[PDB]
């Protein structure tokens, strides 16, 4: 229940997440747009920061997302180690330039950077995330603002991003009140109406892994593909959502928000400039195996992240497992790296000695976490590419059992009994074999903005704000197609927020 | 033959 | 009738040779006969079938159904098109094995061979 306790730990844990996004932010403008630092030696820097943040306060308190930063095709799971720089190279040394940025660390201009990042505190848990963009500079005028704005289907994606927020902020800033909402009292439907119109204004699909839903303590969604649970209030837009719209658990009627309630936006557009056509929209996993194909579009990386399903137990022949073993179960539940688990990580003073003592112990841990992978205890968060699929390769298919298809040898068995389209047959296992087998293997370009708020009478939005996720400003069309129901009643919801009233915590100095 | 009556109505829809 | 000597009207030898024929042979034994239209804007009544092309159906209980070939199963002695499929109440679909010997061709996928076997065959192309 929203006490005061539960409340100002919120806050507490939301301003820190807002301080590390400006000092993200401050560092990549020192770096690049400014007259060079790489996306690793960002995030643990970053992740260094929110501890040395987090120890002035305050018994379980730290990281919930390690400080992810995707480029230009990833959905999720992007945040490398210092490990894999030179691995990253020899990888993908023969493939094409699609990926340098995040295979190499420097970033390139027109380079679609979307950070995210969070921070919990006794379970009470804040996420935040921002689609920002690099652009280059000005040389002959003094202040050097950076030239150019963007355009093309990029500017679309970032356009729906920040659209999408705010009307939904301002949507569930209005579940307080019944009334102050034009009826063109509040659901999932109507949420997945509203934004899926922003889309399809904006021509930018929604990710299947978007979301809005409830939290509770420990409980975010945080994983939200691994771990399961019963009690999951909350809208999604997957593939199945995709074929129901072209036709015409997580139950959407039986939903209404609440005063008093803890809730996470998480929106993820995919613009369409081309493609030409209809066509599906899919997430495909990154592995680190260069010899399952020959094409060069492929990305080959590593994902950094774990997560440990504490049900299971196991004891390791390994000393070096064991002892890792015992620091990731005196963290807690979220994911975490292995540099999070070292004895100089946080950096209060930072040299090159430190950085070496932490690559040595990287070196004991992979061996540590080679055992403990092996064993089913850890596992990884996947690293996600958005890849696009047209319905003609879909409908022309041939699938001689469907619904049955399991993927057996895929690990995690969630992602593997999923289902993701029930009509017409079709199992994941089969839609990868579609995906890959077609010279239509257009990979789309994804903007992602995430926030938490809390509803009380206000909306505390305890992310955001003007300071942290301020828009690159930007040249964009399809704005907004004016003359439906919808429209009117989005415009309606800005103009009369400025009155509703949304709270909004601030970063600390 | 209910698979054959979606894909008619998709075919509808996508080739429009 | 037969008047050579190099020839066999061997019912076992024949069938062997069917049978355990290679992909080169199977290529030229699965043919295709020509529609009316292609056969005189060519001047060619048939041809070796292949991939990207487009068909008809005249014969069996699928007939009067044309799409393009989808794959060419010479080990099975058939070719796989689409639009024909066995759809079962799951959602499943399997291809039905043609034949194309029953199949009419409509529309072809020209490349150099395929217009060079044209011009050899004896086509005005």
């Amino acid at each position: 229940i929203l006490q005061e306790s539960v409340l100002n730990k919120y806050r507490t844990a939301g301003q820190i997440a807002q301080t590390a996004l400006k000092y993200v932010t401050s560092l990549i403008n020192d770096s690049y747009h400014s007259k060079q630092l790489t996306v690793p030696e960002l995030c643990l820097l970053t992740d260094s920061f929110i501890l040395t943040r987090l120890e002035q306060y305050y018994n379980e308190r730290g990281i919930a997302i390690p400080t992810t930063i995707d480029i230009d095709q990833i959905s999720g799971g992007w945040c490398p180690e210092i490990d894999d720089t030179q691995n990253l190279l020899n990888w993908n040394k023969g493939k094409d330039s699609t990926f340098a940025s995040s295979v190499t660390g420097t970033l390139r201009p027109g380079d679609l950077v979307k950070i995210t990042l969070g921070v919990h505190i006794d379970g009470y848990t804040s996420e935040v995330s921002h689609t920002m963009v690099i652009y280059p500079v000005d040389e002959t005028k003094p202040i050097l603002q950076p030239t150019g704005p963007l355009l093309g289907g990029k500017a679309d994606a970032v356009a729906a991003a920040h659209i999408a927020m705010e009307t939904v902020v301002a949507l569930l800033a209005c579940a307080l009140t019944p009334e102050k909402l034009p009826a063109s009292g509040i659901t999932g439907q109507l949420i997945r109406t509203i934004v899926d119109t922003i889309a399809r204004s904006y021509n930018c699909g929604v990710v299947p892994g978007s979301r809005v839903r409830r939290i509770r303590r420990f409980l975010a969604g945080q994983n939200e593909g691994i771990v399961a649970e019963r009690e999951y209030k909350g809208v999604v837009w997957t593939e199945s959502h995709q074929e129901a719209d072209l036709l015409s658990a997580i139950p959407s009627d039986d939903f209404v928000v609440q005063s008093g309630e803890v809730y996470l936006i998480d929106l993820k557009m995919a613009s369409l400039e081309h493609c030409t056509k209809k066509g599906l929209v899919t997430l495909e996993t990154v592995d680190s195996y260069t010899g399952k194909s020959h094409k060069a579009g492929e990305l080959i990386a590593r994902p950094g992240a774990y997560v440990r399903d504490f049900a299971q137990t196991h004891i390791l022949k390994l000393k070096t497992s064991r002892q890792l073993l015992t620091k990731i179960d005196k963290q807690g539940v979220y994911p975490f790296k292995l540099s999070h688990l070292s004895s100089n990580f946080p950096f209060v003073h930072e040299n090159e000695e430190e950085l070496q003592s932490l690559k040595k112990d990287l070196k004991s841990f992979r061996l540590g976490m080679s055992e403990i992978s092996n064993n089913y205890l850890c596992v990884e968060s996947p690293i996600q590419i958005a890849r696009w699929v047209p319905w003609d390769h879909i409908l022309k298919a041939t699938n001689p059992n469907g619904n049955l298809s399991y993927d057996a040898t895929s690990t995690l068995t969630l992602p593997g009994h999923e289902l993701p389209l029930p009509k017409l047959g079709v199992s994941a296992i089969k839609l990868k074999s579609l995906m890959n087998s077609t010279k239509e293997s257009i990979s789309l370009p994804v903007a992602r903005e995430c926030n938490t708020i809390v509803l009380c009478p206000e909306l505390l939005r305890l992310t955001g704000g003007s300071k942290t996720c301020q828009p690159s400003w930007i040249h964009s069309q399809h704005e907004l197609n004016p003359q439906d129901s919808i429209v009117q009643g989005i415009f309606q919801l800005a103009t009369l927020a400025k009155d509703l009233l949304l709270k909004e915590t601030q970063p600390m100095k | 033959s209910s698979l054959t009556l979606v894909k008619e109505a998709l075919w509808s829809v996508i080739d429009d | 009738a037969k008047q050579s000597l190099d020839v066999s009207s061997d019912r076992r030898k024949a069938r062997k040779a069917y049978f355990t024929a290679p992909s080169s042979q199977r290529r030229v034994l699965l043919s295709a006969p020509l529609s009316k239209e292609l056969r005189a804007q060519y001047g060619i009544k048939a041809l070796p079938i292949r991939r990207d092309d487009e068909v008809l159906v005249v014969r069996g209980s699928k007939k009067g159904q044309e799409g393009k070939i989808s794959s060419v199963y010479r080990l099975k002695f058939a070719v796989q098109v689409d639009k024909v499929t066995k759809e079962k109440v799951n959602g499943a679909s399997v291809p039905i094995n043609l034949h194309p010997s029953k199949l009419v061709i409509t529309k072809l996928h020209l490349d150099k061979d395929r217009k060079a076997l044209i011009q050899r065959k004896g086509g005005k192309l």
